[PDB]
């Protein structure tokens, strides 16, 4: 019988306080929503540790036995409660299946409406116990909910437990290795958890380290099709190799005349030779002797001779001495083995066996040509300073060991190149095409898909290679057809989420994967590590970008919420996640004709917003303190690397000073600290929210929203201008802009009434200035209301300031990464430097320290190089901000869409963390009407054109009007100018042109 | 195929062609107005008079020469087709963005054939030929 | 370690012996002879200009 | 503490304008870099001499 | 001191090559920082293990130099594009972009050459000697409002 585990069985992983934090940890845990066995008893397996529970208030459940034999034959745990105490012992006990109530000992210790919970696990010889108590109402199943179990007991007793039983409603489950994300509150209790492998949303929560995720698409994983089967393809040789004639023959050669045997067309078994005790050495080079049976070769050459026992040291690559110089040399990149033994009884004899003698790589020459000891005419004949080239070994069996004869076999291997022809003893399999498989062609191992091919190998060619050396096609050794290899299908895995705030559903995209490969592979119905079973969630759909699982395809085309790729988007709708081809927008046939114009009859003022970065957090690094932790031994090694721990400080000093330049270039545009008048008769425009609030530093109201909505060896440094100095500059800029127009940008500020300044801002966009005064209250109300909406927009969402937030988040991520890279081993024995200094002699310790120096130096260069790139990216924004302040704030830019959308009027800066915010104010025309139009008018045969503005008719009368606001005027001469007669102009019309 | 991949662009080229078409259709029927607000239609020879004022040439100069001006424009777009049709090296900037990435990937892939001082550039050789304690070093 | 040990307000649970930072750096300890919680700070360092 | 510059109450009202009555032509230098030293290095001869 | 920008372009290239040349003298853990010592004192099997440390250290030194020059070249290109723009707009024209072609209302500018750079002489009108007046946005005549053209 079984029951759902829900979220039960989490326990405190370590005796560490952590608070207000989400922490990621790997341990033996009960997986969420697993099946727990139920009981009302037998012995049970213990496995890799147990979660245990019971509903109780009778207290019939009294203890446990843990062990292997449960009684007598070995030490076994007894854990019992007797109401006086909890009791533990480990004895070779003397009790039956149930010695309990009617309703050595090398260690011992002493200390329904409710449920008891426990966890038992056993690691490093320590047996550990965790616990909880709770009230409950539900008796019929485990209480669905959460509460972390806390440690009680931790004991060095070391028993190899494989079974347990309860001593006399109760429940059992098994722990398994998993990653969990845990939530610690302000008082450092665990209060929630995520089981990362459970589902795609749980992968996403663990990927982001968050218990909630926003709407979007997130990568969590990579998908690869697994090898379904294994193949061995070998030459089908029956013959076995002639090693007795190599190793055990009578005539092992004298060393200057060394013998070579070629081996070919046979199956070997090097393990038989390697396992033999007969050899005083079995040293090997580019192959380990354990691996030799798995390999295959074009040739083996056995080189054979007898030599004096102490001289065997010359038989290696790179050696020197008379045997190497004149008798037999190995090449200095020898691939194979040297095997030798004390052949004292075999090769020595009581006459001192004079049959043996000594005198480039694999040279042999038996020549009698004399060793001359000088430039004499020795002429090949013996004499003083003229000596025969061979000398005899005095091999008597009574010799001391270094003077006895030893036999030597050298095995030199020629690899698979041409068709392999000496081979290990391996079993060949059948060949299988089109599947993802492991394969082994003559010891050439790999994983992939095998198919037919059209590759015309020339008869000597055995396999093809790609640009990366990787084997691209193979001839099968048993049937000479050419097979293509191809790598098994793979891609990035991404989770589409509506926002956990909004829904729990998800869809999964297998990027670039064909759906036929997916739902019976690493996704579902086969070997499915972490990318767990749901072969369909309801629908499986092939997009251009990859296979998409669990989303509903739609034939409509909406706007895009979650973009997938190749014009596909997804969103959550009437409910399910849908997927569709996106629409670029509403289609609009513009109402064109050769004679019709639309003129706006009304406008809106609009206040937009634009946010720009201006400076990173400044930093400098004491690279000796960071790399070496103030250890003297490490500091002395770090001298050998020269100037690196100085050009790093020089680079970061360049970054640091440039931040104060960026801030000064953006804000210090103004020579004097202008201040606002006491009166506020700015024609009804209400700046109270953007001017300083003196009751606040003296920031504006909107600046106080912006400063709230954004929120070792490594030393941070302060900015030069303080946040109160930046607020003085944004105040001075704003006070100049209000009281004096652009004039404070061209030397001395000239005062002008604000309503007249706006009349000139209108006069810059081609709207005739009377249009402002005649609409002055309306315009002031539109502006005041628009400033009001900025407060609500900035109040509405945390996503409003994402640009400035990304300067903060990247600096924190970079520094945290640079700190966490202290803990990495880089292949050294430990990442804690004091281990290496304490556990090892200095000669070994240096090599380990040098890996940590190398890893930390490569980490620190990696950090500094990203700060250079990231600072260059911020400087492009600082130059843009200084430009927008020069043209928009200090002026009125005519550059289309530079200072906000619409025709530009003015803008106001407000300070913010690491950046600036501009409130660009723009005119937008808003209520158009169609009119008939003609490019000219003919009066007395003279063709008239308007001086400024355009001719229009309401269908009966003709007027001229300005291009951006309907205001019809009678066509007097003074609105117009003549040029020539009617006839050259297209579309000219007849009207009166009036003379004043 | 060595763990390298190429992802598709979000906007497919038949979507890009609808944006460049819309920008062009706005620019013909409505001048600059569709940047400043909702598009306002105007006759094209009347848009060109505003463009002439925008360079300080008086608008009567257009109408007094409209047939000539149209022919000069049409002729230039003819020469554009012959130039682009003729000279494949004209797109040298874009073609370098293609070529530079091809060399970047080819270098990254070819580096898998380097030894860096190991016994072999091919990882499965080492794993076939050597036992663990030595294979780690390589 | 090394640092300026200080008296602190931290509220460790009975089984917890020491505290860690957001970046996993050890930064508070229970004194094993008097079960109040201390706060650990590295000894001061800085560039000399 | 650095000074950002002299403070200035602009003499604003809803009915006062200031207009200039003279001018200066002024000539201002601006300096921009355009190119580095064109440099080349033999990576065989530097590393291996 | 006006030319501090151009002189700093000279100084950074001088410091970069000095740093690259100094690093030839660093051991990086080899028995000597002079390659012919290794080749004259040691036989090849030993020598290659020492030489490989110099090759590694000198190569990491050289990649560090080339990467900082790639970044500095892009940082100069941003200035070359700005100078090319100021020459097209300020010299070949009269820019209305406020504070672009020197402070004040821009009239014209002249180029002068300088080693590794360019110097612009921006000529500008700056108003002076201002007087207060009373002002009003419009004037009534015969009950109709008037505004200045
Ligand atoms: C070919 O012949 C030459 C002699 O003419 C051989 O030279 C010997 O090479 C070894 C190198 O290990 C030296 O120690 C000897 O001193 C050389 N001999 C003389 C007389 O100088 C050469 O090794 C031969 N090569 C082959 C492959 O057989
Ligand atoms: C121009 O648009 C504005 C709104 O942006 C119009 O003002 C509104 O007019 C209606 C009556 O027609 C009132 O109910 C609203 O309270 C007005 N709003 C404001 C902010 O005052 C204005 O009437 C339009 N002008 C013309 C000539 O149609
Ligand atoms: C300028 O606008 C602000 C709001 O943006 C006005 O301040 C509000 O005024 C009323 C009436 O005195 C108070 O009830 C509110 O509490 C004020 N709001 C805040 C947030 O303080 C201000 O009165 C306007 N002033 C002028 C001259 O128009
Ligand atoms: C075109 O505009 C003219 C002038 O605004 C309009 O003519 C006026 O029409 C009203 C009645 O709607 C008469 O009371 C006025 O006496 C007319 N004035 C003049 C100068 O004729 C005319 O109605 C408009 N036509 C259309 C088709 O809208
Ligand atoms: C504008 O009005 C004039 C008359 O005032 C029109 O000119 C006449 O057009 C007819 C038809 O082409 C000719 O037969 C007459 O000889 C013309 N008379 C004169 C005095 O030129 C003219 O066609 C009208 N224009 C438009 C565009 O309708
Ligand atoms: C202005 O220059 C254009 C050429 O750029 C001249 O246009 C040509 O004029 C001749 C007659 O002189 C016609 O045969 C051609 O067909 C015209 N070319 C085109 C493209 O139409 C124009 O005549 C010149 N105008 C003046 C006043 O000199
Ligand atoms: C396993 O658990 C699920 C609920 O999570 C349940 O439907 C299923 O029947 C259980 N299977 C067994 C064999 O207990
Ligand atoms: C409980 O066990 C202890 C020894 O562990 C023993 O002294 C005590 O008498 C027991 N209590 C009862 C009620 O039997
Ligand atoms: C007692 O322990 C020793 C080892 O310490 C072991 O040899 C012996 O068999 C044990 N006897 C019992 C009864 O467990
Ligand atoms: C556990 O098993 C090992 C052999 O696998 C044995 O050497 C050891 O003594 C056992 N320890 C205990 C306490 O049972
Ligand atoms: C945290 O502990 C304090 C006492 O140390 C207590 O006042 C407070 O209510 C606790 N808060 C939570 C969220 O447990
Ligand atoms: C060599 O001979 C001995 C017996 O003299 C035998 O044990 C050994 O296996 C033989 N080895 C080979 C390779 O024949
Ligand atoms: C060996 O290969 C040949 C050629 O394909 C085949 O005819 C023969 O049956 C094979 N023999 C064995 C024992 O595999
Ligand atoms: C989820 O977001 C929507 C707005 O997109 C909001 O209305 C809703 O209240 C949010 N869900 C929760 C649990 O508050
Ligand atoms: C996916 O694979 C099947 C064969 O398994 C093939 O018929 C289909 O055309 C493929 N589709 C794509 C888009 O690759
Ligand atoms: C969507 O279009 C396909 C053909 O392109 C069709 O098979 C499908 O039935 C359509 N769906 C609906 C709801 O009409
Ligand atoms: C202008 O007229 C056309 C029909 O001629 C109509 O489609 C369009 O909506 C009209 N525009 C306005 C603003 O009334
Ligand atoms: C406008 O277009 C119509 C139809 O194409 C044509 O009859 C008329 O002559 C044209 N008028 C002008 C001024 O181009
Ligand atoms: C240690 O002993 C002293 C008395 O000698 C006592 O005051 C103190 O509370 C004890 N601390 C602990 C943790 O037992
Ligand atoms: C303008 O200033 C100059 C000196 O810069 C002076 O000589 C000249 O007389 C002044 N002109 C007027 C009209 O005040
Ligand atoms: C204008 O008059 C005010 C006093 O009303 C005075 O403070 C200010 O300095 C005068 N400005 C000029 C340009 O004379």
């Amino acid at each position: 019988a079984y029951t759902n585990s829900f979220t039960r069985g989490v326990y405190y992983p370590d005796k560490v306080f952590r608070s207000s934090v989400l922490h990621s940890t790997q341990d033996l845990f009960l997986p969420f929503f697993s099946n727990v066995t139920w009981f009302h008893n037998p012995v049970l397996p213990f496995n890799d540790g147990v979660y245990f529970a019971s509903t109780e208030k009778s207290n019939i459940i009294r203890g446990w036995i843990f062990g292997t034999t449960l009684d007598s034959k070995t030490q076994s745990l007894l854990i019992v409660n007797n109401a006086t105490n909890v009791v533990i012992k480990v004895c070779e006990f003397q009790f039956c299946n149930d010695p309990f109530l009617d309703v050595n000992c090398t260690f011992e210790y002493v200390s329904f409406k409710n449920l008891r919970e426990f966890v038992f696990k056993n690691i490093d010889g320590y047996f550990k116990i965790y616990s909880k108590h709770t009230p409950i109402n539900l008796v019929r199943d485990l209480p669905q909910g959460f509460s972390a179990l806390e440690p009680l007991v931790d004991l060095p007793i070391g028993i190899n437990i494989t079974r347990f039983q309860t001593l006399l409603a109760y429940y059992v489950g098994y722990l398994q290795p998993r990653t969990f994300l845990l939530k610690y509150n302000e008082n450092g209790t665990i209060t929630d958890a995520v089981d990362c492998a459970l589902d795609p949303l749980s992968e996403t929560k663990c990927t982001l380290k968050s218990f909630t995720v926003e709407k979007g698409i997130y990568q969590t994983s990579n998908f690869r099709v697994q090898p379904t089967e294994s193949i061995v393809r070998f030459p089908n040789i029956t013959n076995l190799c002639p090693f007795g004639e190599v190793f055990n023959a009578t005539r092992f050669a004298s060393v200057y005349a060394w013998n070579r045997k070629r081996i070919s067309n046979c199956v070997a078994d090097y393990s038989v030779l390697y396992n033999s005790a007969s050899f005083s050495t079995f040293k090997c080079y580019g192959v380990s002797p354990t691996k030799l049976n798995d390999l295959c070769f074009t040739n083996v050459y056995a080189d054979s001779f007898v030599i004096r026992g102490d001289e065997v040291r010359q038989i290696a690559p790179g050696q020197t001495g008379k045997i190497a110089d004149y008798n037999y040399k190995l090449p200095d990149d020898f691939t194979g083995c040297v095997i030798a033994w004390n052949s004292n009884n075999l090769d020595s004899k009581v006459g001192g066996n004079y049959n043996y003698r000594y005198r480039k790589p694999f040279e042999r020459d038996i020549s009698t040509e004399i060793y001359q000891a000088g430039s004499k005419p020795c002429n090949g004949v013996e004499g003083f300073n003229c000596y025969f080239p061979l000398q005899s070994y005095g091999f008597q069996p009574t010799n001391g060991v270094g003077y006895q004869p030893y036999r030597v076999v050298v095995l030199s291997f020629e690899l698979l190149h041409a068709p392999a022809t000496v081979c290990g003893p391996k079993k060949s399999t059948n060949l299988v095409k089109n599947k993802c498989v492991n394969f082994n062609f003559n010891g050439l191992t790999g994983t992939g898909v095998l198919t037919e091919s059209n590759k015309k190998f020339l008869p000597f060619q055995q396999f093809g290679r790609d640009i990366a050396d990787t084997t691209d096609a193979v001839r099968d050794p048993q049937t000479l057809e050419i097979l293509d290899i191809t790598p098994c299908s793979f891609g990035g895995v991404s989770v589409i989420t509506p926002g956990t705030n909004t829904s729990n559903q998800v869809a999964v995209l297998y990027q670039g994967v064909n759906c036929t490969e997916v739902p019976v592979a690493i996704h579902a119905d086969q070997l499915t590590p972490t990318w767990r079973v749901y072969s369909t969630g309801s629908n499986v759909f092939q997009t251009r970008a990859g296979c998409l699982i669990g989303a509903e395809h739609v034939n409509n085309s909406y706007e895009c919420d979650i973009p997938i790729g190749a014009g596909i988007c997804a969103s959550y709708q009437t409910q399910s996640i849908i997927a569709y081809t996106m629409s670029l927008g509403a289609e609009n046939s513009v109402a064109y004709s050769n004679n019709s114009i639309a003129i706006p009859t009304n406008f809106t003022i609009s206040v937009t917003t634009e946010i720009l970065p201006v400076s990173m957090t400044k930093t400098s690094v004491d690279c000796t303190m960071y790399i070496c932790g103030d250890s003297t031994e490490c500091s002395n090694l770090l001298l050998q690397y020269g100037s690196f721990c100085t050009q790093l400080n020089r680079a970061l000093t360049g970054i640091a000073v440039e931040q104060d330049k960026n801030t000064q270039e953006v804000f210090a545009q103004v020579k004097q600290i202008y201040k606002t008048p006491p009166i506020k008769d700015f024609g009804g425009f209400n700046f109270s929210q953007i001017l300083p609030d003196p009751s606040k530093s003296k920031r504006s109201f909107i600046e106080d929203l912006l400063f709230n909505k954004v929120t070792n060896g490594l030393t941070v440094l302060p900015p030069l201008l303080t946040d109160e100095m930046i607020a003085q500059y944004t105040s001075a800029l704003l006070a100049g802009t209000i009281t004096s127009g652009w004039t404070f940008g061209a030397g001395a500020a000239l005062q002008i009434p604000f309503a007249m300044q706006m009349a000139y801002r209108f006069n810059g966009i081609g709207v005739t200035q009377n249009v402002l005064y005649e609409n002055q209250k309306l315009i002031a109300n539109q502006f005041n209301s628009a400033i009001g909406k900025i407060q609500d927009s900035l109040s509405s969402t945390a996503s409003a300031l994402g640009k400035l937030q990304n300067v903060v988040n990247q600096n924190a991520q970079a520094l945290n990464t640079l700190v966490k890279q202290l803990s990495s081993n880089f292949g050294a024995i430990s990442s804690v430097l004091n281990d290496i200094l304490s556990r090892l002699d200095k000669v070994e310790a240096e090599v380990q320290i040098d890996r940590l120096i190398t890893g930390r130096l490569q980490s620190l260069q990696t950090y500094v190089t990203q700060q250079l790139i990231r600072a260059a990216e911020i400087r492009a924004s600082a130059n843009l901000a200084a430009t927008k302040m020069s043209e928009c704030v200090l002026g009125q830019s005519k550059r289309v869409d530079f200072c906000g959308k619409g025709y530009h009027l003015m803008s106001f800066p407000q300070s913010a963390p690491h950046g600036v915010v501009f409130l660009h104010v723009t005119y937008v025309p808003a209520q158009e009407k169609n009119f008939t139009t003609a490019p000219a008018i003919c009066h007395d045969g003279k063709a008239h054109f308007p001086r400024e503005g355009v001719f229009v008719s309401n269908g009966t009368h003709w007027f001229v009007t300005q291009r951006n606001f309907y205001e019809p005027q009678i066509i007097t001469t003074d609105n117009t100018f003549v040029s020539g007669n009617c006839d050259v102009v297209i579309g000219i019309v007849n009207n009166t042109v009036y003379d004043p | 195929f060595n763990g390298l991949t190429v992802l598709p662009p979000l906007l497919t080229d038949e979507m890009i062609a609808q944006y460049t078409s819309a920008l062009l259709a706005g620019t013909i029927t409505s001048g600059w107005t569709f940047g400043a607000g909702a598009a306002l239609q105007i006759p094209f020879a009347m848009q060109m008079a505003y463009r002439f004022n925008g360079i300080g040439v008086t608008q009567n100069v257009l109408y007094e020469n409209q047939k000539l001006i149209a022919n000069q424009f049409n002729s230039a777009i003819g020469k554009i087709q012959d130039s682009l049709s003729s000279t494949a090296s004209a797109l040298g900037k874009l073609q370098n963005v293609v070529n530079q990435n091809a060399q970047a990937l080819n270098t990254l892939v070819k580096q898998l054939s380097s030894n860096f001082g190991a016994i072999s550039s091919v990882l499965n050789d080492i794993l076939s030929r050597l036992d663990k304690v030595e294979a780690e070093v390589q």
